[PDB]
């Protein structure tokens, strides 16, 4: 029942109209029942069981069209099955490689704190095995490392894992976060530290990105004649700024009598 | 005629004021240095002045300098400041 | 000193043009620059070199502070 939603499954989606369809017959299936207002009724929670396979898929075709705000909403949809309790839930092929993906995905969106708490999410699967969740761990490892150091090793650690389209997040969310250091004739050349931003010593390519903006992000010194960083300093004239402390604080003690 | 900031020149200016050398004015400036007619404060890294008294025979123009240029606007900034002491402790002045 | 102490320096800076028109001089009464540049034993503004000396006054504030 319910086809083409699962009909579609061998022919996943070469077309994005396909998938747009596909929406709309899953917005019927939440005409028909909410995702999960109540445990109870285990039987209607099996028919949402067929439906979280065509939303995994369904995460999937938004990766590959590169869907940000409807991948969202079908990622938190997709942890909202996980949160239903629904014991019978049996194990996913698709689950445990989403999750992994949804690891990596937060690295894209640079939530440090969130990339931690996924990491948590799944204690049993990061135990040791689970591959697929295992290479956004690691990757975890080399990011407070400085992914720079380890990305090719990060870029070269799996050809497919079925992360295919997220190494490609991967390479997009490249760390610049190095950019707050002395380059160009100053150091000249950052491509030691292997991160793509700063890779190539000096060709055009390795200039796009050391000139994006004149200067990499483009805020603050050009890098070339930068004085380190913003160098902002600081004065003993904030004496006079403390002196008005002074006068908030020892009236109080005063106004305590 | 200059308190403070302008009053801190270069030796090259009293080199030009004392219509002598700028090798010269290292010399010079001890010889008008000298004379103390003003007790100050004199700093030789630029010949900078920035000095304690002195006795002008009399202001220049219309006494701009005694104007809100320096004298009454900081004064006009400091009774807003005593308004502040009062909001700041009012139930304590009682 | 805040309002009485602006008021007569006030009524000096009214007298640039008050007192060339009713005051003796605003150019008059010797005092009126002379102890005014001894009321000015500190500059007035800008560098100041009071309480801007750093190493000097503002060291000792915190000492003692």
């Amino acid at each position: 029942m319910y086809e083409q939603l699962k009909g579609e499954w061998n022919r996943k989606s070469p077309n994005l109209s396909k998938c747009g369809e596909e929406l709309g017959r899953l917005k019927l299936v939440l005409l028909e029942l909410n995702f999960l207002p109540t445990t109870g009724t285990k039987l209607t929670k099996q028919q949402l069981i067929l439906a979280r396979d065509i939303l995994e898929i369904g995460a999937q075709w938004s990766i590959l069209r590169k869907d940000i705000p409807s991948f969202e909403r079908y990622m938190a949809q997709l942890k909202c099955y996980y949160f239903d309790y629904k014991e019978q839930l049996p194990e996913s092929a698709y689950m445990h490689q989403l999750l992994g993906l949804n690891l990596l995905f937060l690295l894209s969106q640079n939530r440090v704190a969130e990339f931690h708490t996924e990491l948590e999410r799944l204690p049993a699967k990061d135990i040791q095995t689970n591959v697929y969740i295992k290479h956004p761990v690691s990757l975890e490892q080399y990011l407070m490392e400085g992914s720079y150091n380890k990305v090719f090793l990060a870029k070269g650690n799996i050809p497919a894992e079925s992360y295919t389209f997220f190494i490609d997040i991967l390479l997009d969310t490249i760390r610049d976060e190095i950019a707050g250091c002395i380059e160009k004739a100053y150091e000249k050349i950052l491509f030691t530290e292997a991160t793509r931003i700063l890779f190539f010593n000096t060709p055009k390519k390795m200039t796009d990105y050391a000139k994006k903006r004149g200067w990499v992000l483009g805020p603050n010194n050009y890098y070339s004649f930068a004085s380190q960083q913003q160098k902002p300093e600081d004065t003993t004239i904030p004496s006079t700024e403390l002196a008005k402390q002074v006068i908030e604080y020892a009236r109080q003690l005063e106004m305590i009598v | 005629t200059r308190p403070a900031n302008h009053r801190q020149l270069t030796f090259e200016e009293i080199a030009k004021s004392a219509k002598i050398t700028v090798n010269e004015v290292e010399l010079l400036v001890m010889k008008a240095l000298s004379v103390g007619l003003v007790k100050g404060s004199i700093d030789e890294v630029d010949k900078r002045v920035h000095m304690t008294w002195v006795q002008p025979r009399v202001l220049d123009l219309q006494q701009i300098k005694g104007m809100k240029d320096r004298l009454e606007f900081w004064c006009t900034d400091v009774k807003s400041m005593e308004m502040l002491v009062e909001h700041q402790a009012h139930d304590i002045l009682t | 000193h805040g309002l009485k102490g602006l008021n007569s320096k006030l009524l000096d800076i009214r007298s640039y043009l008050e007192k060339v028109a009713t005051g003796k001089l605003p150019i008059n009464h010797q005092i009126i620059y002379q102890l005014q540049d001894v009321f000015n034993l500190l500059p007035d503004v800008s560098l100041q070199e009071f309480v801007k000396a750093f190493y000097l006054k503002t060291n000792d504030q915190m000492v003692v502070v």
